[PDB]
RNA sequence: AAAUUGAAGAGUUUGAUCAUGGCUCAGAUUGAACGCUGGCGGCAGGCCUAACACAUGCAAGUCGAACGGUAACAGGAAGAAGCUUGCUUCUUUGCUGACGAGUGGCGGACGGGUGAGUAAUGUCUGGGAAACUGCCUGAUGGAGGGGGAUAACUACUGGAAACGGUAGCUAAUACCGCAUAACGUCGCAAGACCAAAGAGGGGGACCUUCGGGCCUCUUGCCAUCGGAUGUGCCCAGAUGGGAUUAGCUAGUAGGUGGGGUAACGGCUCACCUAGGCGACGAUCCCUAGCUGGUCUGAGAGGAUGACCAGCCACACUGGAACUGAGACACGGUCCAGACUCCUACGGGAGGCAGCAGUGGGGAAUAUUGCACAAUGGGCGCAAGCCUGAUGCAGCCAUGCCGCGUG
RNA sequence: CCCGCAGAAGAAGCACCGGCUAACUCCGUGCCAGCAGCCGCGGUAAUACGGAGGGUGCAAGCGUUAAUCGGAAUUACUGGGC
């Protein structure tokens, strides 16, 4: 409020606001592979996996989460469904 | 704490602001303490011309 | 509706966060103080550093009720607590700068500028 | 630069009674409007913070006045507007040397008051050109004629009328010039600031005839040739009037006096445009005189043109309530510019001059520059008292100014909480250095500070400001009187044995002392001892012993606890004791035999008596009389000079504590008293024993 | 070659002596203060106290060579009129030079200030694995490609201001897809998945739907793998006093599994075990930023941590997060609290431990200065802009040094 | 920075003088006024107080007041004792 980068908020708002709903998406997803496991059906808990992998991997390339969190995500979930059947 | 006044006459008071410095008087068994003359309203000594800047004397001009 | 012996609390930042009425000023045998009344309180506590100590005996205008205001269409205005706005004890002029909690438009008054442009509310 | 052309400013202020209407013309006198215009320049005006960036209304205000209706170009006339008490007049004092010329308000039917020739007097002092406003012509019994015959005769000056009054009370709508010949009445219903001029009003027209042919007078015995040219028949122009009065309103001839309503707002807005017509500038008004530290009298007259080295006059040091310095200075001549160096010609100080500060329209403009008899004030450390001069090192150090009133009430005063003497040490320290006319003092019968202010009101405004600026209270008291005491004409031959022998070192000493009385103040010393002892009765060695414990309890007194001065001692005869007699032997002896001898030598307690003068007016001289023997004093001769009248009384000085708000009230503020102790008396008060033991028993 | 060479005593107990034994002095030093004096210059240092409250001014902006545009000085035009015969004084024009504001980009986390907190999540010394890093740099390739918005703006509107509403395509290097993809991610393998952005300078044709296109140069962007730098984490030793503080701890100490981080980790969650630390001093209490170093000393040591440099911590107090490569962010945000300031009483605004400066506290510590000319930093292709860093000036015998008064 | 300088011209003060500690007389005071870092001086010749002369030391400083180490082998690890 200060100095005139004070558009920095705006801006940092705005972002936030898109960012909060790609992380939403996301972890939606996410959680739709893990409710499908805790189903307990391979098919499914697979299907879900198939269908987040490449959102994982494009908010990964994109800069909102880490090429290491998508990657582990990724790596937890196919160790959960493999275990699971 | 108390404190000496030195010098021949003193215009101190009950109510004088005063400037304290350090220095026993090894007489006055308590007084730890001395008043340095010419200095918040300690007047210096009557013509003291030996050792005047102690007991803050500003000089005759001759 | 506050008289002698109301445990009333402050609204303001003077110091005090517990008085008492002491007097119900204006008029022999006054029995109640209405929102806009002016009355006498002891401080019955304090903060530590407070502008006012505990035991000190001064005035206070009063700005929230139990009982509650009256307005001319008939509704009445509850609060959940007595509150009052320390003052002065020979001119009123509040003796905190801050207040907390709502007023009443009762108070808009020429003495009450500053209270009423200090509140939160109303 | 000094754009505003330097010749063009006035300096100026208007005086007058309480409740005058000084305060509220300063505020007409500032509607000049000027924003979303700037009026000056023909650039860059003020208006950039006519925007208001800082908000306030301070003292010696700056404005821009072109002309009601008859117009020439901006002029910055200053303006200090003056307060009505005698209590605080140091603020009239100062603020009349730096002014140039004066408006002499006046109230319409209240007329001239004491204040108005209080004040009369002071700029008669500086001789400062003034004329006059009489304001307040709306209230009923108001009359700008008769006020007017009142400067004539009870100021003894020459007051030219060059107005007139259409109306009193509501008929007051304008006023009748002498040279325009016309009435202008202010169009006050839509706004004082928009004014019409009317030809030739019925109304005054034989009374505005007869005083206006008054006016051309004044204006032909202006000049000498004027004078033969007025006997030529002819009339005189648009300029020799103005020019012919002006002239020599300069040099101090005559008072133009104006009629206006302030309230109404009409007369005002005429009475700026008469300033600027008569009132002097900086270059009209004579060259300022000047002197050195040394050369009796350097001439050093500063050319008031800012050719000369920067040379200003600092008349008022402020309790800013933010800044804490803001001590105002007026440049007579010299340029001082946003950062130099002078020094304190009159105290023998140096240091800079840093953030000059002009309050202009209300709203404290910043200025980086300081020019010829342009009003400023200054952010500084280093203190300059009022009348102190700000000249450059070239120095023409001294002017002339080096006068302050005398207080004349004096009361004692300490503070509420015992740990804020200190407080209240340092806050009267301050508050002394705000006026001069303000003393603090430390009296030696006891530390008891004494903050001596010229009125009642003057040192009551200062006892809350402590309350105020300070947060700090005091409470005030009557200060304590020195009450000495003596034997009275009762000789007494005494005899005093100490001796406390019951082991191996007890002391022995003896004296026979006579003790009589002197005349009262006849011996420098006041004290004597006359050694009469023979035989070597006391050893001698020891009789200084005997005068070293005897005028040790002169300082004491036996009767109250107060001094002894005026008596007189003869050691007749003692005796000693070689082992046990020692210095603080006759030291005890001649006290103990002085205080038995001292018991029945009929001691009397005895009170200061001044030497009190008041320069009363003759009506209410048997008033201050009356009260002088109210007060237990005796009159000693009353000489009447001429316009006063001189009474002589050594009244006693606790009968004297509050004496001239009450000799106000007794002589309408026209007289003052100067008091001065002489000798000392008695009068029956155990006051003195009843204060004995309440403080140091 | 030389890198060191270094070590003093005296007064005072007694009538005298020896000894023990304290006190005082001779030295050096200082962020010094005070008293008296006072010429100059050089270099340096200048709140040790209230991390007390802060008026005022400036300390973080930049990029029309990302974009829509256009408040001006202009140009390039349309040029009208007076026509001195277009000196075009006059009118229209974003078409450029440039630029107000606006979207976007990078910075704003650097630099600058204080030492309140912290007796160990800090610092120093030496190492470890379970790591990530904008701009910088070395490679390897890529750079198909659709339109869904929104700011300015227009319009209406609310308000004193901050800052909004409510519809419209705007436009973009802003955003999201569809392309496509690996020495990339994950899976043991089989396998699936993941991006991009264009602008400037000119290519004699090499096109003219009228700026070809796409092989002209410079950047810009995406992707992995390195370097470098910076940062995170871990361990061991050393880093104060106090036992007139002896028992402390319950996510506590471990395990498994789930989750979480960039990363290992009780980091977190649930179950299981009952452990773990403590006289080599846990807990508790007091104090304190730490270090290279400065002062003293022959030394060992004692004190110290002002200036300078590295690290840490904090930013009106408490907490949280967001954007981001990097913050849980002096000059950002949200909330709460204490405090203060405006109000056209309905609402708002702020955080000097940045430079200067005010009040205060104090024995005591400076100008509300000049300039970006170097040096450095941010932005930019670059000129240029900003930089209270910095370079300099001002005040002060505050210190070291030189000289002067013959 | 370098040259024109007419002109000594605009530039000296502070502490101390009993011993430790280096520098001595006189006056006026008379256990008073006062000094004092430790020991101490002043009660009629005071090298000790105050002043004058003289000197000593240092000098754009001088002295006082803090404050640290040394001397202190008076916390002894080097390097102490019962
Ligand atoms: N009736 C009347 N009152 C006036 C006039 N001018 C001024 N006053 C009032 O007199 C009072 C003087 O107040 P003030 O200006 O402070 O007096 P000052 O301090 O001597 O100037 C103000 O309240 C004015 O209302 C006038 O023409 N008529
Ligand atoms: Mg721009
Ligand atoms: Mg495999
Ligand atoms: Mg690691
Ligand atoms: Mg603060
Ligand atoms: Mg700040
Ligand atoms: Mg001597
Ligand atoms: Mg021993």
């Amino acid at each position: 409020n200060i100095k005139s980068a004070k558009k920095r908020a705006i801006q940092s708002e705005k972002a936030r606001k898109h960012n909060a709903s790609r992380r939403s998406m996301m972890r939606t997803f996410i959680k739709k592979v893990y409710a499908a496991i805790e189903a307990g059906d391979k098919a499914a808990a697979q299907k879900a996996f198939n269908e987040m992998q490449p959102i994982v991997d494009r908010q990964a390339a994109k800069g909102l989460i880490h090429k290491n969190k998508a990657a582990r995500h990724k790596a937890n979930l196919t160790a959960q469904i493999n275990k699971l059947a | 704490v108390t404190s000496y006044i030195g010098g021949e006459g003193h215009n101190l008071q009950e109510h004088s602001v005063i400037l304290i410095r350090g220095g026993r008087v090894k007489d006055l068994p308590g007084v730890r303490y001395h008043t340095v003359r010419g200095a918040l309203d300690c007047s210096g000594v009557k013509d003291r011309k030996q050792a005047r800047s102690k007991y803050g004397v500003k000089r005759p001009k001759a | 509706m506050i008289q002698e012996q109301t445990m009333l609390n402050v609204a303001d930042n003077s110091g005090a966060r517990r008085v008492m009425c002491i007097k119900v000023l204006g008029g022999s045998h006054r029995r109640y103080a209405g929102v806009g009344d002016i009355i006498k309180i002891t401080i019955k506590e304090a903060i530590p550093r407070g502008k006012v100590k505990k035991g000190d005996v001064l005035k206070a205008v009063v700005v929230r009720t139990k009982k509650g205001v009256r307005r001319p269409d008939g509704s009445v205005i509850r609060f959940d607590g007595n509150a009052c706005v320390l003052l002065n004890n020979n001119s009123e002029q509040p003796i905190g700068t801050r207040i907390f909690g709502p007023v009443t438009r009762e108070l808009r008054s020429e003495k009450f500028m500053k209270i009423i442009s200090l509140a939160p509310e109303v | 630069a000094r754009t505003t052309p330097i010749a063009r400013y006035r300096n100026i202020g208007i005086s007058a009674h309480i409740d005058a209407g000084k305060t509220t013309t300063t505020e007409r006198i500032l509607f000049y409007t000027g924003v979303n215009h700037k009026i000056g320049e023909v650039m860059d005006w003020m208006e950039q913070e006519q925007e208001r960036g800082i908000t306030i209304t301070s003292a010696a205000t700056t404005a821009f006045w072109s002309g009601m209706a008859k117009q020439y170009e901006p002029h910055r006339i200053n303006i200090i507007d003056t307060p009505g008490h005698v209590d605080f007049t140091i603020e009239v004092e100062r603020s009349m040397r730096v002014l140039d010329g004066a408006v002499m308000v006046y109230c319409a039917v209240g007329g001239v008051q004491p204040q108005s020739e209080t004040v009369w007097r002071q700029a008669n002092k500086y001789k400062v050109p003034r004329i006059a406003f009489v304001n307040k012509m709306d209230r009923m019994g108001a009359n700008f004629l008769k006020v007017v015959n009142q400067i004539k005769t009870r100021l003894g000056a020459n007051p030219v009328p060059l107005q007139l009054a259409i109306g009193a009370e509501e008929h007051f709508t304008g006023v009748v010039d002498l040279v325009k010949m016309k009435a202008i009445n202010w169009n006050d219903a839509d706004q004082g600031v928009t004014f019409e001029y009317e030809d030739i009003p019925a109304d005054m027209v034989e009374l505005a005839n007869e005083w206006h042919q008054n006016l051309i007078e004044s204006a032909a015995e202006a000049s000498e040739e004027l004078m033969e040219k007025y006997l030529g028949g002819e009339e005189l122009t648009e300029a020799e009037i103005k020019g012919a009065l002006r002239q020599r309103v300069l040099n101090n001839e005559i008072i133009l006096v104006t009629c206006g309503s302030a309230f109404k707002n009409k007369g005002v807005q005429a009475m700026l445009d008469a300033v600027i017509d008569y009132l002097p500038s900086p270059v009209d008004v004579p060259a300022i005189n000047g002197i050195l530290d040394d050369g009796k009298d350097t001439p050093a007259e500063r050319h008031a043109s800012d050719d000369e080295p920067f040379s200003a006059l600092a008349f008022k040091i402020a309790t800013d309530p933010f800044v804490g310095n803001l001590t105002f200075f007026r440049v007579y001549s010299g340029v001082v510019n946003s950062g130099d160096t002078v020094l304190n010609s009159v105290k023998a100080a140096r240091e800079r001059f840093g953030r000059i500060v002009q309050m202009h329209a209300n709203k404290r403009e910043e200025i980086k520059e300081v020019r010829a008899g342009d009003i400023a004030a200054a952010i500084g450390l280093k203190d300059v008292t009022t009348g102190d001069t700000l000249c450059d090192p070239d120095a023409p150090i001294i002017l002339e100014r080096m006068e302050f009133p005398e207080p004349v009430i004096s009361i004692a005063v300490e503070p509420k909480t015992k740990a804020d003497q200190e407080k209240m040490g340092l806050a009267l320290g301050r508050l002394a250095k705000e006026d001069p006319s303000f003393r603090v003092w430390t009296d030696e019968e006891s530390n008891q500070t004494i903050i001596a202010g010229m009125g009642e009101l003057h040192l009551d405004i200062i006892v809350d400001r402590m309350k105020r600026e300070f947060n700090v209270e005091a409470n005030v008291g009557k200060p304590q009187v020195a009450y000495r005491e003596t034997i009275r004409q009762k000789v007494t031959d005494v005899e005093g044995k100490h001796a406390k022998q019951s082991g191996g070192r007890g002391q022995y000493g003896h004296v026979v002392i006579d003790m009589y009385p002197l005349e009262p103040g006849s011996n420098p010393k006041g004290y004597e001892f006359i050694n009469d002892i023979k035989g070597g009765v006391i050893p001698g060695e020891y009789i200084p012993a005997v005068d070293k414990g005897i005028q040790e309890q002169l300082k004491a007194g036996p009767l109250a606890g107060y001094p002894v001065v005026d008596m007189g001692i003869r050691l007749h005869f003692g005796s000693y004791h070689d082992v046990d007699s020692s210095e603080l032997a006759f030291k005890l002896a001649a006290s103990i035999a002085f205080k038995e001898g001292f018991k029945k030598a009929k001691p009397v307690l005895l009170e200061p008596i001044m030497k009190v003068e008041v320069e009363t007016p003759e009506e209410n001289t048997g008033d201050v009389i009356g009260d002088l023997s109210r007060r237990r004093g005796m009159l000693k001769g009353q000489e009447s000079e001429v316009t006063g009248v001189k009474i002589h009384a050594e009244v006693p000085l606790s009968e004297m504590f509050g004496y001239a708000t009450q000799l106000r009230s007794l002589t309408k503020g026209r007289a003052s008293y100067t008091m001065e102790f002489l000798k000392y008396d008695e009068a029956p008060s155990n006051v003195a024993q009843a204060v004995i033991e309440a403080r140091g028993k």
